[PDB]
C-alpha cells in the first residue's frame, strides 16, 4: 500500500502541473457549453 | 531490309500474341525443356537414391505417389554441387538413379525466369511504358533462387535444395526449420509481414474501390458490366473511398493520391520477400535465427525454460529424425 | 428532438475518431484487449501455468514472450475475475491463466464492434458494403483458431497464446501432431495468402508502371489530385502487357479489384473450414494406400512416409516439454532417435 | 445462495454499476452539446 | 549501349553484383587466399575434419577403419568417391574435393 | 505391384468433375445462343 | 507561422481521449520495460 | 396461371466459363490424393 | 568471420543488381522518353493492331 | 553419349549467338517515338 | 490403376490453360 | 389473379401490409424481453461450465446414473 | 516567437526512440534474461 | 477539416511543452517505481528471480485442481 | 461457420440495398470531411 | 550559375534528392 | 452377404448416363436461349 503512493505520487505531481496551466482555460470550456 | 534485320524485327515485334523478344529467345527454348522433363519425370521417373546412401526414393506417378506426395527428387548427395548433365553418365538410367533430372529441370527453370524477367522489362520498353515490372518479378526469382540454387551452393550437395513437388516442399521446411531456425530469424519476420501485409491491402484497397463504384449499371444484371473497357473516366469515387476510410481509422492515416496508394502495394510485399529471399540464403551459410534457448535463469544457476525452448524441444525432435541412417558423426555438417 | 434520437446525433457526429453505436462495443473492447495483451506481456508470468517464464519483466524480448493459454487444469472455463477458479484475486486470476479468456472474450467482441463499424460508416457515407465482407475472413480466423479449435480439444491450454514465439510453437505443434501442412483446406489457404499477396504485388506495381505521363516533373507522385475525372493509369497498356507476356490479361478494371478481394477472403475462409475439423482430430494425418504398402514393403519410401516420420520426432521430443500436467517421463532410449544424433 | 451463484449476481450489479457510466457519460455529453438543424 | 549517366551506372551495378557474389564464394569456399587460420575453417572443411577427428578416435580404440560397414551399407569412416578416389564417408561425401592443408599430407 | 486405394472415389472424383464441368458449358452455350439470338436474326 | 493568437478551439476533445488512452499507458510501461533490464539476477 | 413477368435470363461469359473450368479440374487436382487416400 | 562475409555478400550484391534492374530500366525509359510516364495524346497501344 | 553432347553445345550456342547477336543490332532504337 | 485419374486430371487442366490464352473472348475497346 | 376456396378463407391474414404501430411502440417492452432472454443465456452456459455450480445440479455423465 | 518547429519535435523524439531502443538491446545483453 | 483544435498546431505550441517537458519524465519516473520498488512483481504474480523455487519445493509449480485452485497456489508459493 | 459468412452477406445486403448497384452521384459533397456536424445528415450544413 | 537545390528545380523530390546531381558534374565530384 | 461384381462398371454406367445426358442438356438450353433471344428482345 505503501509502495502504492511512490507510484502514484508522480502521476499526483503530473496533474498538479497540468492542473496548473489549464484550469483556467478549462473552466471556460465547461462554462461555454 | 537485310537478311538478319527482318529477323530482328520479327523477334522484337508486338504484333505478335505471345511477346518473342529477345529474352525470349532464351526464356522459351529453357522452360519448355524445364516443362518437358518436369512432366515426364513427375509421371515416369524411376526412384532416385537423394542421399547417396544407396536407398532410393520413389516419388513418380507410376510408383504409386498420389501428386501430394510425388516430386521430381533432388539429386544425389554423393554427386553434390558437381555438374552432372546426361553426357557425364555411363548410361541414361545411370543418370535417373543419381537424379539428374532435377539440375536439368532447375538450371532451366531458372534461367528461364531470369529471362522472363527481361522479357517483363522488354514489352515494358517496346510498349513505351514505365520498365520496373521486372523488379516487382525480381521478388519471386530471388526466392526461387534461394531455394532452388543458394541453398544447395552454402550447404553443399543439391539433395539440400527444394524438392519439385508438394509434399517434397513441407519436408524442405521442416528440414529447414531443425537446423536454421528460420521461424525466429528477422528477415523471415518481415517476409510474413509482407505476405500477411501484402494479403491485407489486397483486401483492403480492392475492397474499397468496389465498395464505391458508380452506377454505370442496372440492379439484376452484374456489376462488372458497368465499366466498359479503355474508357476514359474513372469507374469508383476515391474520394468516397477515402472519407470511408478517413473515418474507419482517421483521416490521415489513408492515401487520397492513388499513386502513393498503389506504390504501397508495390512495395510492402516485394519489399518482404526480398527479405525472406535473402534470410533463406544466408541461412543458407549457416547464419541461423535467433537461439534464445536456456537465457532466462534464476538466481541459483537453474535454467527457466522460455517459449524459444518448447520451440527448441520440436526443432529437435525434427533433428534427430530427419536423415535417419545418414549421419555417422554427432554433429549435424559440423 | 427526442432522446434516443439525442444520442444518435451525438454519437454519429463527425469527429476525428469517430464514435458510432458501434464505438460502445468497439472502442471498450478493442482497448482492453489490445491493452490486456501489452500489460501481461509486460509483468504477468506464465510460471504457474506452463513451467515458463513469458514476460518482459523476468527476462524476456519481443519475441519469447506471451499471456499464455491457461491450463489443462481448468479444462474449457471462462475464468472469470468474479468466477469460482480465481475468486476476487487479480493476482491469482493472472497467475492461474485468466488474462488469456480476457483478451480472446474481448477480442472475439472486439471485432464484432470492428465488423460493425465497418457497416456503419459505409451506411453513413452512402457506400456499399463490401468491407465487413472482406473483414469475415479475419473474424473466420479468430472464431476458429482462438475459440472453435481450443473448444473441441480438450482446454483452453492448446489455443494458441497471444505472443510472437508463443505462436511459433503452435505452427510446428500441429505439424508434429496434426500434420496441418498435408491438411488440403490449408493448402487451399497458402494459394488465397500468396496469392493475394501477388495480386497486391502485381497490380500495384503496373498501375506505378502503365501511368499517364499527367505532370512535368521527374516524379509521378506529384501528378495526381483526389477529384480528377479522368484515369490517372492506362488500362488498354497493362490489358495489352500482360496480354503478351503471360497470356492473359484483365478486361475489366472493377472485376479486377473483386478479384483483390476474393483471393485472399477465400483462401482465409477455406483455412478457416478445415482447422475446425482439426479440433476434433478430423484430420488428413496419412494416406492409407501409402501406409500399406509402406508397412508391406520396407523399400517403398517417399517424402510424405519422410514426413510422418519427422511428425513422430516432433510428437515424442516436445511432449514431456510441451505438456506437463501430462507427466511424461519418457526416457532416453525410448524416444525415436535416427543414427548418430 | 452458493458462492459460486452470488459472484454471478454480484458480477450483474458489477457489470450494470461500471457501464451505467458510459449510459450516463453518453447523455450527459449531449444534452449539453448538440447539432443544431437535425433530429 | 546507351550513352547516359543513368546508364552508365547500371553497367556499373550489375558488374559489382557479380563480384559481390564472387567474394561470397571465395568467403565461403577458399582456404588459400582466405585462409583458415585467420578466418576460421570453411564450410567443407569443418564437416570433414569431423569425420577426421572421429576416424581417429576409433582407430585408437582398436578398429581397422577401413572395412568400416557403416549402417546404410557404405563406408563409415572411409568411402570411395564417385570418380574412384578414397574420401571420408558419412554425409561428408559431399565435400569431397576439399583440398586442405593440415590433410592433403 | 499395387496400390490399394478407396474404390468410391473415382465416382467422387470423375462425377465431382464432370457434374459441375457441364454445369458451366450448359450455361455457357445458352449465353451465348441468347447473343447469336438477339444480335443477328433479330 | 504564427501561433493561434484568438481564435477559439476546445481543448478537451475526444481526439484528445483518444490519443492519452493510448499515450499514458505508453510511456508509464515504457520505463516500466527500462527498468527490468538494469534488473540483476 | 398467367404469365410470368419476373422471368429473367442468365449469363455467362468465356472468361466466367474458364474459371468455373479451372476451379472445378482443380479442386479435382487438390481433393483426389485424399479422396484416394 | 567466413559465415558473416558469405551472408552479407549474399545481402549486399543481390540488392545491387536489383538497383541494376531498377537503372537499366530507368535509363533506356529517360533516354527514350517515356520515363515520367505513358504519353496520352498519342499511346503506342491504340496505334496497333489487337492481338485477336 | 558423346553425340548428346555435340547435339546439345550445338543447341546451347545457337540460342547465345542469337541473344548476343540480337541485343548488339540496335536494341534501343526498338522503342516507339521515331527510331 | 489410379495414376491414369492424376495424368488426366493435370493434362485436362493444362488444356484449360492452353484454351483461355489462345481461345479467349477478345477484349476489344468499347466502341 | 385467381381466387380459390383456400385463398379466400386465408385473406384477412395476407391483408395488413405496412400497418405498423405509430411511434416506439412496444419497443421498451421488447428490450426487457430481449435482456431477459440474454440474462437466459448466460445463466445456462455458466452452469454447463460449471461456473455456476448450483445445488443438486451436477453436470457430470454420472447424474443419470443408478 | 511561441512557436517549436515541426522537424524539431520529432527530432528529439527520434532520439529516445533510439535511446529506448538502445537500452532495449543493451538489457538484453546483461540483467535477468541474458544466459549470463 | 473538422472543428476542433489542429494536431500539429499543438505540438508546436509553447504552453504544449511548457505543460509536458515534466510529465512526459513524470510518467516515465512513475513506470520506473513500478518495477523497481518491487509492485511490478506483487500485483500481477510474477515472481522475483531469487522467488522461482522454494527450499520445500525443488520442482517446478503447476496447478492441479481447477475449483480449489486458490488453496492451491496458496500452498504453491511457501 | 459458413453459415456466418451468409447472413453477413445477407444482413449487408437487406440494408444496403439502394446501393447495390453502386453508388449515386450524391455521395461526393456528402463525404468530404468537416462539412456536416453529424455524418451522414445533410439538414447540418455548419457553415459562416 | 548555381543550380537545382529545390523541388520545381529539377523535378526529383527529396527522398530521390541525391539525383539531382546527374547533370551536376562538379557537386557529384565532391559527392564521390 | 456380398455380389462380387465389376469394379470400372459403375464408372461405365454412370460416365456412360452422365456424359450423353450432359450432351443433350447443353444441346436444348442453348435452342430455347436463340428461341428467346429472337422471339423476345430483337
Ligand atoms: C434408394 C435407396 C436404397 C434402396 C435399397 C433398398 O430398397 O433396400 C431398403 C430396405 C433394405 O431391407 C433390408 O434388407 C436386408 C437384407 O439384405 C441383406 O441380406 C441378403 C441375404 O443375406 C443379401 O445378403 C443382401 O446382399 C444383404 O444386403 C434385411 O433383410 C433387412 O431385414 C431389411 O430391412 O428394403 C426394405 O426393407 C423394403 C423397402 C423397400
Ligand atoms: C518454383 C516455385 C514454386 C512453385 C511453382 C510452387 C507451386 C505451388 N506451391 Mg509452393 N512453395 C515454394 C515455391 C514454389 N511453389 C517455396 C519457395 C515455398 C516455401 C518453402 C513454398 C511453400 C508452399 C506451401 C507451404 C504450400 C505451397 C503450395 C503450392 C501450390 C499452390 C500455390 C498457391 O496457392 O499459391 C498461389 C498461386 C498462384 C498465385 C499462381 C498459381 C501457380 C500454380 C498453382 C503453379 C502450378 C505449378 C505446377 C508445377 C504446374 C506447372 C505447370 C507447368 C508444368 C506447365 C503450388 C503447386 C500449397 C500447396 O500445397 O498446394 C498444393 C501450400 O500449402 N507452397
Ligand atoms: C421449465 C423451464 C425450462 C427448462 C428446465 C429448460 C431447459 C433447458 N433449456 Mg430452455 N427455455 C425455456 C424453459 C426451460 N428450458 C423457455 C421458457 C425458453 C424461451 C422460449 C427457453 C429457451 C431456450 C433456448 C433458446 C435454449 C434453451 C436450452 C435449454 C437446455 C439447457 C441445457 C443445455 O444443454 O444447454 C446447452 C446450450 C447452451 C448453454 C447455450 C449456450 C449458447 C451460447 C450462449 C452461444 C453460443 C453460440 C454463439 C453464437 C457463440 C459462437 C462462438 C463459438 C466459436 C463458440 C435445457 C434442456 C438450450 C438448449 O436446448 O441447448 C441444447 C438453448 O439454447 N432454452
Ligand atoms: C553519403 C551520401 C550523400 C552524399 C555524399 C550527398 C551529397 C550531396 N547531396 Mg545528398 N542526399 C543523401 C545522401 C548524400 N548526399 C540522402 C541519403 C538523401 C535523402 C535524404 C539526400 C538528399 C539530397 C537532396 C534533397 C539534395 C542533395 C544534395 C546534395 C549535394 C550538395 C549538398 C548540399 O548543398 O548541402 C550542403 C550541406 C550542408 C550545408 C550541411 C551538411 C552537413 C555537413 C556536411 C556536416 C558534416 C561534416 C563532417 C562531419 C566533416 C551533395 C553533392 C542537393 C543537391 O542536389 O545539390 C544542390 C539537394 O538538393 N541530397
Ligand atoms: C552504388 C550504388 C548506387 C548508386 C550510386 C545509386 C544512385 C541512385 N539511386 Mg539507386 N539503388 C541502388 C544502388 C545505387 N543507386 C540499389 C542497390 C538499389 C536497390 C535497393 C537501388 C534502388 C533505387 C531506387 C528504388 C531508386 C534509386 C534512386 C537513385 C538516385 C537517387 C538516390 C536517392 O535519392 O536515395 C536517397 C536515399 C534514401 C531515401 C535512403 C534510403 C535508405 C534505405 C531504404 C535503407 C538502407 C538500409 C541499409 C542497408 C542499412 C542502413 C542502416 C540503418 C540502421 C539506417 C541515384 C542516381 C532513385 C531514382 O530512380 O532516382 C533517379 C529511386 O527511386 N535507387
Ligand atoms: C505434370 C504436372 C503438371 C505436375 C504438377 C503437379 C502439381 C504441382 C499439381 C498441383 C497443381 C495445383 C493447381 C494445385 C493447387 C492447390 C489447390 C488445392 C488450389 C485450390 C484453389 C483455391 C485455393 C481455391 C480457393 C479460391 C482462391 C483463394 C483462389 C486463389 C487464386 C490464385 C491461386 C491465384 C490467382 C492470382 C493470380 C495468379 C493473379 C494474376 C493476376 C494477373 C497477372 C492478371 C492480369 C492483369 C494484371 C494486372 O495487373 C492488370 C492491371 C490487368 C489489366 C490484367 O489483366
Ligand atoms: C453493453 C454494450 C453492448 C454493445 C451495444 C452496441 C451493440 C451494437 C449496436 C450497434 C449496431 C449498429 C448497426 C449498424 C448496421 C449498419 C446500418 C447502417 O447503415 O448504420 C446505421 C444506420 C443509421 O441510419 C442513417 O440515419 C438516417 C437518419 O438519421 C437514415 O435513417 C438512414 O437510414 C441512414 O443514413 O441505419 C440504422 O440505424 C440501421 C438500424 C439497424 C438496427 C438493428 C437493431 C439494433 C441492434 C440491436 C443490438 C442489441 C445489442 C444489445 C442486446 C441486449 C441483450
Ligand atoms: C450499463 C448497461 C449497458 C448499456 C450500454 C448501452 C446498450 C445499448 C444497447 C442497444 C443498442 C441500440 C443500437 C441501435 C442501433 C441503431 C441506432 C440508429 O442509428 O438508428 C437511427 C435511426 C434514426 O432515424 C429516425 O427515424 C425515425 C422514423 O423511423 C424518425 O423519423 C426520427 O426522427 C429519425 O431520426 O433510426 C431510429 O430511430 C432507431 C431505430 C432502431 C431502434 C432500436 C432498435 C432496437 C434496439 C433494442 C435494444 C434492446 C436492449
Ligand atoms: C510491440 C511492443 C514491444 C514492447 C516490448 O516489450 O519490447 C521489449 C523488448 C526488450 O525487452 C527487454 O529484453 C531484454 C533482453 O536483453 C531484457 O532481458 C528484458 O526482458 C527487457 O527489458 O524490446 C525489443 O526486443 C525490441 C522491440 C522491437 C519491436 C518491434 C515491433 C514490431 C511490430
Ligand atoms: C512461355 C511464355 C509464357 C507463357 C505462360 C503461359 C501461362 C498461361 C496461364 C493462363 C492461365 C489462365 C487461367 C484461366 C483464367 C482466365 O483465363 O481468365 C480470363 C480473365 C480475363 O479477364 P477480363 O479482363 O477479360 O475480365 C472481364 C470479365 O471478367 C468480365 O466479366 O483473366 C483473369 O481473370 C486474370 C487471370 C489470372 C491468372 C490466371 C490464374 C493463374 C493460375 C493458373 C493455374 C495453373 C494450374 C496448373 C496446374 C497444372
Ligand atoms: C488487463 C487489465 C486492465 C488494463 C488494461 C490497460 C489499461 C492496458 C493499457 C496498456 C497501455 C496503455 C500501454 C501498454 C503498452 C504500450 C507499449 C509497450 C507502447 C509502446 C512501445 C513500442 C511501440 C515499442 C517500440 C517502438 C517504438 C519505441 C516506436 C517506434 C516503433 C517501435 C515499434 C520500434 C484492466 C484495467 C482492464 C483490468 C484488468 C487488468
Ligand atoms: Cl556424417
Ligand atoms: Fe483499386
Amino acid at each position: 500500500d505503501t509502495r502504492l503512493l511512490i507510484v502514484l505520487l508522480p502521476v499526483l505531481a503530473a496533474a498538479s502541473w497540468a492542473l496548473y496551466n489549464i484550469g483556467r482555460v478549462a473552466l471556460q470550456q465547461f462554462k461555454r457549453l | 531490309a537485310s537478311l538478319w534485320e527482318r529477323f530482328c524485327s520479327w523477334v522484337t515485334s508486338t504484333e505478335n500474341r505471345l511477346y518473342i523478344g529477345w529474352f525470349g529467345v532464351l526464356m522459351i527454348p529453357t522452360l519448355l525443356t524445364a516443362t518437358s522433363v518436369f512432366i515426364i519425370a513427375f509421371v515416369a521417373a524411376p526412384p532416385v537414391d537423394i542421399d547417396g546412401i544407396r536407398e532410393p526414393v520413389a516419388g513418380s506417378l507410376l510408383y504409386g505417389n498420389n501428386i501430394i506426395s510425388g516430386a521430381v527428387i533432388p539429386s544425389s548427395a554423393a554427386i553434390g554441387i558437381h555438374f552432372y548433365p546426361i553426357w557425364e553418365a555411363a548410361s541414361l538410367d545411370e543418370w535417373l538413379y543419381n537424379g539428374g533430372c532435377y539440375p536439368l529441370i532447375v538450371l532451366h527453370f531458372l534461367l528461364g525466369v531470369a529471362c522472363y524477367m527481361g522479357r517483363e522489362w522488354e514489352l515494358s520498353y517496346r510498349l513505351g511504358m514505365r520498365p520496373w515490372i521486372a523488379v516487382a518479378f525480381s521478388a519471386p526469382v530471388a526466392a526461387a533462387t534461394a531455394v532452388f540454387l543458394i541453398y544447395p551452393i552454402g550447404q553443399g550437395s543439391f539433395s539440400d535444395g527444394m524438392p519439385l513437388g508438394i509434399s517434397g516442399t513441407f519436408n524442405f521446411m521442416i528440414v529447414f526449420q531443425a537446423e536454421h531456425n528460420i521461424l525466429m530469424h528477422p528477415f523471415h519476420q518481415l517476409g510474413v509481414a509482407g505476405v500477411f501485409g501484402g494479403s491485407l491491402f489486397s483486401a483492403m484497397h480492392g475492397s474499397l474501390v468496389t465498395s464505391s463504384l458508380i452506377r454505370e449499371t442496372t440492379e439484376n444484371e452484374s456489376a462488372n458490366y458497368g465499366y466498359k473497357f479503355g474508357q476514359e473516366e474513372e469507374t469508383y469515387n476515391i474520394v468516397a473511398a477515402h472519407g470511408y476510410f478517413g473515418r474507419l481509422i482517421f483521416q490521415y492515416a489513408s492515401f487520397n493520391n492513388s499513386r502513393s496508394l498503389h506504390f504501397f502495394l508495390g512495395l510492402w510485399p516485394v519489399v518482404g520477400i526480398w527479405l525472406t529471399s535473402i534470410s533463406v540464403s544466408t541461412m543458407a551459410f549457416n547464419l541461423n535465427g535467433f537461439n534464445f534457448n536456456q537465457s532466462v535463469v534464476d538466481s541459483q544457476g537453474r535454467v527457466i525454460n522460455t517459449w524459444a525452448d518448447i520451440i527448441n524441444r520440436a526443432n529437435l525432435g525434427m533433428e534427430v529424425m530427419h536423415e535417419r541412417n545418414a549421419h555417422n558423426f554427432p554433429l549435424d555438417l559440423a | 428532438r427526442g432522446w434516443f434520437d439525442l444520442i444518435d446525433d451525438w454519437l454519429k457526429r463527425d469527429r476525428f475518431v469517430f464514435i458510432g453505436w458501434s464505438g460502445l462495443l468497439l472502442l471498450p473492447c478493442s482497448y482492453l484487449a489490445l491493452g490486456g495483451w501489452l500489460t501481461g506481456t509486460t509483468f504477468v508470468t506464465s510460471w504457474y501455468t506452463h513451467g515458463l517464464a513469458s514476460s518482459y519483466l523476468e527476462g524476456c524480448n519481443f519475441l519469447t514472450a506471451a499471456v499464455s493459454t491457461p491450463a489443462n487444469s481448468m479444462g474449457h472455463s471462462l475464468l472469470f475475475l468474479w468466477g469460482p477458479e480465481a475468486q476476487g484475486d487479480f493476482t491469482r486470476w493472472c497467475q492461474i491463466g485468466g488474462l488469456w479468456t480476457f483478451i480472446a472474450l474481448h477480442g472475439a467482441f472486439g471485432l464484432i464492434g470492428f465488423c460493425l463499424r465497418q457497416f456503419e460508416i459505409a451506411r453513413l457515407v452512402g457506400l456499399r458494403p463490401y468491407n465487413a465482407i472482406a473483414f469475415s475472413g479475419p473474424i473466420s480466423v479468430f472464431v476458429s483458431v482462438f475459440l472453435m479449435y481450443p473448444l473441441g480439444q480438450a482446454s483452453w491450454f492448446f489455443a494458441p497464446s497471444f505472443g510472437v514465439a508463443a505462436i511459433f510453437r503452435f505452427l510446428l505443434f500441429l505439424q508434429g501432431f496434426h500434420n496441418w501442412t498435408l491438411n488440403p483446406f490449408h493448402m487451399m489457404g497458402v494459394a488465397g495468402i500468396l496469392g493475394g499477396a501477388l495480386l497486391c504485388a502485381i497490380h500495384g506495381a503496373t498501375v506505378e508502371n502503365t501511368l499517364f505521363e499527367d505532370g512535368d516533373a521527374a516524379d509521378t507522385f506529384r501528378a495526381f489530385t483526389p477529384t480528377q475525372s479522368e484515369e490517372t493509369y492506362s488500362m488498354v497498356t497493362a490489358n495489352r502487357f500482360w496480354s503478351q507476356i503471360f497470356g492473359v490479361a484483365f478486361s475489366n478494371k472493377r472485376w479486377l479489384h473483386f478479384f483483390m478481394l476474393f483471393v485472399p477472403v477465400t483462401g482465409l475462409w477455406t483455412s478457416s473450414i478445415g482447422i475446425v475439423g482439426l479440433a476434433l482430430n478430423l484430420r488428413a494425418y496419412d494416406f492409407v494406400s501409402q501406409e500399406l504398402r509402406a508397412a508391406e514393403d520396407p523399400e517403398f519410401e517417399t517424402f510424405y512416409t519422410k514426413n510422418i516420420l519427422l511428425n513422430e520426432g516432433i510428437r515424442a521430443w516436445m511432449a514431456a516439454q510441451d505438456q506437463p500436467h501430462e507427466n511424461f517421463i519418457f526416457p532416453e532410449e525410448v524416444l525415436p532417435r535416427g543414427n548418430a544424433l | 445462495m452458493t458462492p459460486s451463484l452470488s459472484s454471478f449476481i454480484n458480477s450483474l450489479i458489477l457489470g450494470l454499476v461500471i457501464v451505467v457510466i458510459p449510459i450516463s457519460g453518453a447523455l450527459l455529453f449531449v444534452s449539453q452539446k448538440d447539432k443544431v438543424t437535425r433530429s | 549501349f546507351v550513352w547516359s549517366g543513368e546508364a552508365y551506372l547500371s553497367y556499373s551495378l550489375a558488374a559489382l553484383a557479380l563480384m559481390g557474389f564472387t567474394a561470397s564464394c571465395y568467403a565461403w569456399y577458399n582456404n588459400t587466399a582466405y585462409p583458415s587460420e585467420f578466418y576460421g575453417p570453411t564450410g567443407p572443411e569443418a564437416s570433414q575434419a569431423q569425420a577426421f577427428t572421429f576416424l581417429v578416435r576409433d582407430q585408437r580404440l582398436g578398429a581397422n577403419v577401413a572395412s568400416a560397414q557403416g549402417p546404410t551399407g557404405l563406408g563409415k569412416y572411409l568411402m570411395r568417391s564417385p570418380s574412384g578416389e578414397i574420401i571420408f564417408g558419412g554425409e561428408t561425401m559431399r565435400f569431397w574435393d576439399l583440398r586442405a592443408p593440415w590433410l592433403e599430407p | 505391384g499395387g496400390m490399394s486405394v478407396s474404390f468410391p472415389a473415382y465416382l467422387a472424383v470423375l462425377l465431382g468433375t464432370f457434374v459441375p464441368v457441364a454445369f458451366l458449358v450448359i450455361l455457357y452455350i445458352q449465353s451465348e445462343a441468347r447473343k447469336a439470338g438477339a444480335s443477328s436474326k433479330s | 507561422g504564427n501561433p493561434n493568437q484568438s481564435v477559439t478551439y476546445p481543448i478537451f476533445t475526444f481526439r484528445w481521449l483518444a490519443i492519452h488512452g493510448i499515450a499514458v499507458p505508453t510511456v508509464f510501461f515504457l520505463g516500466a520495460i527500462t527498468s527490468m533490464q538494469f534488473i540483476q539476477r | 396461371s398467367n404469365p410470368n413477368p419476373n422471368k429473367q435470363p442468365v449469363e455467362l461469359n468465356r472468361t466466367s466459363l474458364f474459371w468455373g473450368l479451372l476451379l472445378i479440374f482443380v479442386l479435382a487436382v487438390l481433393f483426389s490424393s485424399y479422396f484416394f487416400n | 568471420p567466413r559465415s558473416w562475409l558469405t551472408s552479407s555478400h549474399f545481402f549486399l550484391p543481390f540488392f545491387l543488381f536489383i538497383g541494376h534492374l531498377w537503372h537499366a530500366g530507368r535509363a533506356r525509359a529517360a533516354a527514350a522518353g517515356f520515363e515520367k510516364g505513358i504519353n496520352r495524346e498519342n499511346e503506342p497501344v491504340l496505334f496497333m493492331r489487337p492481338l485477336d | 553419349m558423346f553425340t548428346l553432347k555435340i547435339f546439345v553445345y550445338t543447341t546451347v550456342i545457337f540460342f547465345i549467338s542469337l541473344f548476343v547477336f540480337g541485343f548488339l543490332s540496335n536494341d534501343p532504337s526498338r522503342n516507339p517515338n521515331r527510331k | 490403376m489410379e495414376a491414369l485419374v492424376y495424368v488426366f486430371l493435370l493434362v485436362g487442366t493444362l488444356m484449360v490453360i492452353f484454351f483461355a490464352v489462345f481461345f479467349r473472348d477478345p477484349p476489344k475497346i468499347a466502341k | 389473379a385467381l381466387r380459390t376456396r383456400l385463398g379466400e378463407i386465408l385473406r384477412p391474414l395476407n391483408s395488413e401490409y405496412g400497418k405498423v404501430a405509430p411511434g416506439w411502440g412496444t419497443t421498451p417492452i421488447m428490450g426487457v424481453f430481449m435482456l431477459l432472454f440474454f440474462l437466459f443465456l448466460l445463466i445456462i452456459l455458466q452452469i454447463y461450465n460449471s461456473s455456476l455450480i448450483i445445488e443438486n445440479v451436477d453436470v457430470d455423465w454420472t447424474s443419470l446414473g443408478n | 516567437t511561441g512557436r517549436v518547429p515541426i522537424w524539431l519535435v520529432a527530432f528529439v523524439g527520434g532520439i529516445a526512440v533510439i535511446g529506448l531502443l538502445g537500452l532495449f538491446i543493451y538489457g538484453s545483453y546483461s540483467g535477468v534474461g541474458s544466459s549470463l | 477539416s473538422t472543428g476542433e483544435r489542429p494536431f500539429s498546431d499543438i505540438i508546436t505550441s509553447i504552453r504544449y511543452w511548457v505543460i509536458h517537458s515534466i510529465t512526459i519524465p513524470s510518467l516515465f519516473v512513475a513506470g520506473w517505481l513500478f518495477v523497481s520498488t518491487g509492485l511490478a512483481y506483487d500485483v500481477f504474480g510474477t515472481p522475483r528471480p531469487n522467488e522461482y523455487f522454494t527450499q520445500d519445493r525443488q520442482q517446478v509449480p503447476l496447478v492441479n485442481d481447477r475449483f480449489s485452485a486458490k488453496q492451491e497456489l496458496e500452498d504453491l508459493t511457501k | 461457420l459458413l453459415f456466418f459468412f451468409g447472413h453477413l452477406w445477407h444482413g449487408s445486403r437487406t440494408l444496403f440495398r439502394d446501393v447495390f448497384a453502386g453508388i449515386g452521384a450524391e455521395v461526393t459533397e456528402q463525404v468530404e470531411f468537416g462539412a456536416f456536424a453529424k455524418l451522414g445528415d445533410r439538414t447540418t450544413k455548419k457553415q459562416g | 550559375s548555381a543550380a537545382g537545390r529545390d523541388i520545381e528545380s529539377t523535378g526529383f523530390a527529396w527522398w530521390s534528392g541525391n539525383a539531382r546531381l546527374i547533370n551536376v558534374s562538379g557537386k557529384l565530384l565532391g559527392a564521390h
